[PDB]
């Protein structure tokens, strides 16, 4: 039979997933987005250097990404060396947002596909305490913490207001933890909100607020600089990010990356569905010089699973990735079908309702030379790992202990290419972005010190001319980026190629399945009515559909 | 018993929902959990597809004439809705059915609230604000993009504390957070007045905490709290303080329509 | 005997020397000397009434808030000033708050490292320490792990070769009595109290514009602008602001403080057997609900000679009882007159003649209660509750005695509360008791805004003639305050502070009888006269506050 | 690894300089004293009394001459040969003039120690002075305020720790990231200055739409800090005008403890 679960919800945007069910398992799926803004032609015509204000509202969830890409764009139409401090503070805000996206991911966004509050009632709260000797050493996982979580559940059921909670999956026969484990979940994920707000403290702190940030520029950003001054960006304020930088890394690796672990100890047959894609794409990020480049986190393109033959990009400008990219809207809501490179990309609507077999997003399809790709923390981990990044593998290797611990197994690089394997591939980037906090916070120290307070360098935009620019961004869901041209000193095209649009896009010009219908066949559902199972393999990717479609 | 709140999003960012998650008082554990029943918030709930549909139905049916409905985002009308469609249907006629039994509405954000960046330039979608859609209604506007939380939950808790909306200017906005232009309450009237203006971002003047008017910064023209409430509850952050100007995101016909750099008209 | 010498005494406010002398290892006599002034009630003569508050505010900065409440209050009594009462629901808040951060404080960074041992800690497991606590505490920062974190923090701190604020502390001394265990639960509270306390200062400071030292008082009322539509003042968002902050005080305050204070209890019942330092206590009922200074949510009365059953109830700020018995006398304190008086009467006219044992000693004056030595302070708030069957109070005893119960098989009669540890018990007693005024004000305030009172503040006329005088009474957090001014042609003509610490740790009086810190003491054993931890822990228990005490 | 060591010594103080350390979140008081400095002499947070804590002196001031920071809140009275504060029974002028023979750097926190405060105002019963002005031969960083903001001391010692020199300085010695500028200079509330938009009495209608406080005695036009921006407690909006009562100039000499509440200020 055929199901349709619209909305998905616990997702950014407006997203319809249909599948067809033969024998008890997804035979055929299509993902859909279902709201277009036109983003990118409420941004044309204007003067470069407004764009990122604009764009920023492409989506509030991944806040400052899309900013950050648009100013990058304009950089490298214009030919701008960003300033090393500007990296600096941009680099911060980039990793201590994404430290907030991963976590509410997690907990906020996933954790309730795998856990039953109801379950978690039944639970000795001094058991569930007793499960994570050995396991942790959070200093929040008491029995009396645990009771407390209990009791406010409790509360809320006894209420008859279950509120977010009603009509949840409860008893679903999907749900395999014990009431300990549930409970312990909840705990997390009520613990998990103090973690993310203060991820975000350091962003408000250089960005002038969040949700979406005001202090970047085309040529760096608008922060000034001035460890004697009075107002601005001096020794008091940078010790007061730092104050908040330490306090991420605790939950992070004694909560969040133990949790990621014990979830698949629990349910380990999610390591062996949920594969999207053969092919993989990331971009480096968080530049160190003054030049654009010198990343901390590599990034490189592997093809049909082959990390030992993938290609390394160690640069924005590589061409070969440049070239690489286009879109199609075949099976999208737009006029013009053929893969466009977004340099000459159109956004044309061409709504005609639902087909099948023909049109049924507002999402393009995007392949990188012709094949379909997966982005985001499953690629990035795959990428790194090829790259022989020591610190991935070791975080990779504290998961896996765990897991070991707790199962007597361990886990294979090709249990990775899972619903299972993506979760974990976001959980060690939310570890490995804690030594970029620190490592960046440091650099701007240090670079102070030596006297430079430089953050801007004002541009100039030729009146005359085409000039195009890309701008990239490894994104807490993936590679990002940003295609503008200007002429005549405005923007003549703005395309955004965003990382939910490689995954979550339809059927391409040669009806290839991108990465969230492939990975859902296969996928076992017990009933159709309630498919828990389906939901479970498309919150793995954290769909972004505001990002998606724009 | 606790209050019940309906949210329904339209041609969100998500920016608008994502505000709650800086909050302190109430955080968003404390809101859901203590202060309202959030019947229905498609980012936070456990139940998807057609069992959050039901939620929906029998929260609309359970509490007519009791809750409060939010939207965020602008609401599409051109081409007969198409341009967001949830469960197969128009979001507007989502939010029109919603309306019919809400006690109060809310539209939180600029784009709710007057159309804001998604029915900016050439509007693509006919977006329009969620009083167009709802004309017989009073809707409580709480512009920004996003509005501190604050805006927002301080309006629900007079609602729900003392049984009335607080006090409205003549755009339904709340007074105590939209009551004056962000220039007649800002911390660098002084340098405006001595004339010690910043002319580029990381310059002498910029890097003394001097007036930000030359650099573009709407604040002359855009009513909002950002200079006294500010934002995340740290302290002395706003997008002025931080180093940059106001760029109007508040205001109808400022934020997405002039360019950052362009200049205010000043009263 | 021998005669020993503790100067300075530390984790206190200000400067204290303590003399004792010592028979056969155990103290005989001693001497309380407050060792530096400063002429606060001097520095404000001669000023508008109106100015008083900002500037008898800096008597102290531990007890921030409290003389700048009396203040004002004194000055609203000589003016015949009845103030607004969202005004007093906003003082009421400030104190309130106040004195949680305060007793907090007192506990765990003045108090806890007398009879808390850290050398201990690190030989503590800290699974067992958990395990101490189950069925005694529903804390949830009580956790194997927790107190692991904690325990590395002093192992790296005694590893670094700087033990800083805890260099030569008493570790082994033979008056340390807890085990490894409880030593380390103690430290991790010392730390997790930090937290409590901080939170407790920003509700003073949302309404009192920041603290230490506010900024939101007046004679009249108070500064801060009602207005729920209002923007930059204070409006619902504030409000609710404040209130984010009084929910985080309570589970700390009952399921941490709480328990500590039984628990040290429970390894030192000596320690009720000794310290008691007088037979007789005053406090003043606070936090006044009315809109004519009164119908406070505090009792206050005297007790004389430790009789409860006879007790006299004090229920107005006005009592000429209370009023016509307070004296100060010199005699064995640096001032020239030595004859007591009456505060609106009083001088304060330095005179140091350096140290004599039977003549002047300490810049503290010597206050009497119709001739008598009282004890002020939390043991004395808490008898006088007890005294008027204030259930609250009792019902909150009981559940430290119920603790102390279970951990020792023994229960506590009201005779060993005159003790070292009744007093700790009053003040803890107390802490958990303004909990209950923090919500109750709070909801107060709002209710009250909802009816459409935004009042705030009665602007003063002060007649450009004539002479007046006006008493200003709170009970502070270490006990019964009074401000006195006159005024005369339209300014300060005198000002007399009389403190809480002035009646607790004064000097023998104008008939040579000896004050609470000075009798406490004798009978103490010292163990080691070099390293008087004895000493100190009585001394620690009044909570001595001597920029308070002088002045 | 070894922490930077520093000697606080209190003279004729209210305590209300060492209490904002309470409030500090950055660092916070536990993470100060555990992580950022050694605090090897407090007397308000020190385990030892008496005899034990002046070894403790004595031996810091032997251990790291050369390499303390010297803090000192509250006035010093130098009427009457000094015994107007007497520890350990000597003058405690004699304790801080010993203790800055060996400083690395000295800080006088508060308006007491920076230009006399409160302690030596009026008729000054105790002849109180500043820090400055018993340490004639030493340059003293001013760190002025009733308290001032916990931050104004704590980010000019990690100045000191972290670049190995002191944050610029006024003529007043003075930390120009705290009080390079008048309140009035930038204080919200100009607009309503600036516009004839006063509060008159406090309660009144301009008083609760949150107008100038000039008109209340408002010593913003003569008082330098950083009160209106970085203002008091890190939970934002909090500084004495925004909760509705004047600048009363505490951190100004002349200025606070001087002027009555209600007095006008000159504007330049
Ligand atoms: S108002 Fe701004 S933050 Fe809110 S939905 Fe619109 S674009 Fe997003
Ligand atoms: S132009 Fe902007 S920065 Fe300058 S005073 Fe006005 S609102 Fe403030
Ligand atoms: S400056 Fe103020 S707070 Fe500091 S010691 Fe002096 S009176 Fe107290
Ligand atoms: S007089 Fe005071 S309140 Fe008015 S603008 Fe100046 S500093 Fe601000
Ligand atoms: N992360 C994120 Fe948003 C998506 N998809 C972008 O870019
Ligand atoms: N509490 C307090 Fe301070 C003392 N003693 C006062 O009043
Ligand atoms: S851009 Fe928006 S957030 Fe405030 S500072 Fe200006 S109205
Ligand atoms: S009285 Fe002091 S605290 Fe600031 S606001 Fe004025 S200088
Ligand atoms: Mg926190
Ligand atoms: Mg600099
Ligand atoms: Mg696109
Ligand atoms: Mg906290
Ligand atoms: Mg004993
Ligand atoms: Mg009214
Ligand atoms: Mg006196
Ligand atoms: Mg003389
Ligand atoms: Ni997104
Ligand atoms: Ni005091």
């Amino acid at each position: 039979q055929r199901i349709t679960i619209d909305p998905v919800t616990r997702i950014e945007g407006h997203l319809r997933i249909d599948c067809e069910i033969e024998n008890g398992v997804v035979s055929k799926a299509w993902a859909s987005g279902t709201m277009w803004r036109g983003m990118e032609e409420i941004v044309k015509n204007r003067d470069p250097r407004d764009a990122w204000m604009i764009v920023q509202r492409i989506c509030g969830v991944c806040t400052t990404t899309h900013a950050l890409s648009s100013v990058r764009a304009a950089e490298s139409a214009l030919n701008i060396d960003v300033p090393v401090n500007a990296q600096y503070i941009r680099n911060i805000i980039l990793a201590a947002h994404t430290t907030h996206d991963h976590i509410v991911h997690f907990y906020q966004l996933s954790a309730l596909d795998w856990v039953d509050i109801t379950s978690a009632l039944q639970a000795d709260p001094t058991k569930a305490s007793e499960m994570l000797k050995g396991v942790s050493t959070w200093h929040l996982n008491s029995p009396e913490e645990f009771t407390k979580v209990q009791n406010k559940i409790k509360d809320l059921v006894a209420s008859g207001q279950l509120g977010i909670f009603a009509n949840g999956y409860w008893g679903h026969p999907a749900m395999k933890l014990p009431p300990e484990v549930n409970l312990i979940a909840v705990a997390h994920y009520l613990q998990a909100l103090e973690c993310q707000r203060d991820a975000n403290r350091v962003v408000a702190l250089l960005g002038g607020k969040t949700p979406h940030i005001q202090n970047l520029a085309v040529g760096g950003v608008a922060n000034p600089i001035n460890l004697d001054g009075l107002g601005v960006l001096n020794l008091e304020r940078l010790m007061y990010i730092k104050s908040f930088i330490d306090k991420l890394s605790d939950f992070v690796e004694q909560v969040y990356k133990v949790d990621t672990a014990v979830i698949a100890a629990f349910y380990p047959e999610w390591l062996t569905r949920g594969k999207g894609a053969v092919n993989y794409l990331s971009v480096p990020e968080f530049p160190t010089d003054s030049k654009n480049g010198s990343f901390l986190f590599p990034g490189g393109y592997i093809e049909n699973a082959d990390l030992s033959s993938y290609r390394p990009i160690t640069s924005h400008s590589d061409e070969y990735l440049i070239k690489g990219i286009q879109e199609s809207a075949k099976h999208s809501w737009y006029k013009d079908e053929a893969p466009q490179a977004p340099w000459e990309g159109t956004t044309i609507p061409a709504y005609d309702g639902w087909s099948d077999d023909g049109k049924y997003s507002w999402v393009k399809s995007p392949t990188f030379y012709g094949k379909t790709v997966e982005v985001g923390p499953l690629a990035n981990m795959l990428v790194k790992l090829a790259a022989g990044r020591e610190s991935t593998q070791n975080k990779l290797n504290e998961i896996v202990a765990i897991y070991q611990k707790l199962t007597g197994n361990t886990l294979e690089v090709a249990q990775l290419h899972s619903t299972l394997g993506r979760i974990i591939g976001r959980t060690v980037h939310c570890c490995e972005l804690q030594d970029i906090l620190q490592n960046q916070y440091s650099a701007l120290i240090t670079n102070i010190g030596k006297g430079d307070h430089t953050t801007f360098v004002k541009p100039n935009i030729p009146a005359t001319g085409e000039f195009k620019g890309v701008g990239f961004l490894e994104a807490p869901r993936g590679m990002l980026s940003h295609w503008m041209v200007i002429k005549d000193g405005i923007i003549s095209n703005y395309q955004a190629v965003v990382p939910s649009t490689w995954n979550s896009g339809p059927r391409n010009f040669n009806d290839d399945v991108g990465p969230y219908e492939q990975s859902l066949v296969g996928t076992p559902v017990a009933d159709p009515n309630k498919p828990l199972e389906v939901v479970r393999t498309i919150h793995s990717f954290d769909p972004c559909m505001a990002c998606a479609v724009h | 018993q606790r209050p019940p709140v309906i949210w329904i999003g339209a041609q969100e960012c998500t920016g608008c929902t994502e505000s709650l998650l800086r909050a302190t008082h109430p955080t968003v554990e404390n809101l859901v959990l203590e202060t309202i029943s959030l019947e229905y918030h498609e980012v936070l709930s456990a139940a998807f597809g057609h069992q959050v549909e039901e939620n929906k139905h029998n929260a609309l049916e359970k509490y007519k004439g009791q809750y409060v409905l939010v939207v965020d985002g602008s609401i599409p009308l051109k081409d007969n809705g198409i341009y967001c469609m949830v469960a197969g249907e128009p979001i507007v006629d989502h939010i029109r059915k919603a309306a019919e039994g809400a006690a109060a509405i809310i539209a939180i954000g600029s784009c709710s609230a007057w159309g804001g960046v998604a029915a900016a330039g050439v509007n693509p979608t006919g977006a329009v604000s969620l009083q167009e859609v709802l004309p017989g209604k009073t809707v409580i506007n709480i512009p920004g993009c996003p509005p501190n939380p604050h805006n927002f939950l301080a309006t629900v808790a007079h609602i729900i504390t003392y049984g009335k909306p607080p006090k409205l200017d003549d755009k339904n906005r709340p007074t105590f957070a939209y009551g004056r232009l962000i220039h007649e309450h800002c911390e660098r009237r002084p340098h405006f007045d001595a004339g010690r203006f910043a002319k580029e971002f990381g310059d002498e003047g910029h890097r003394e905490g001097w007036c930000l008017y030359h650099l573009g910064c709407k604040g002359p023209e855009t009513y909002g709290n950002c200079s006294t409430l500010q934002f995340c509850d740290v302290g002395g952050v706003w997008p002025v303080a931080i180093g940059h100007p106001c760029y109007g995101c508040n205001e109808e016909g400022i934020g997405f329509h002039k360019g950052i750099h362009q200049l205010a008209n000043v009263e």
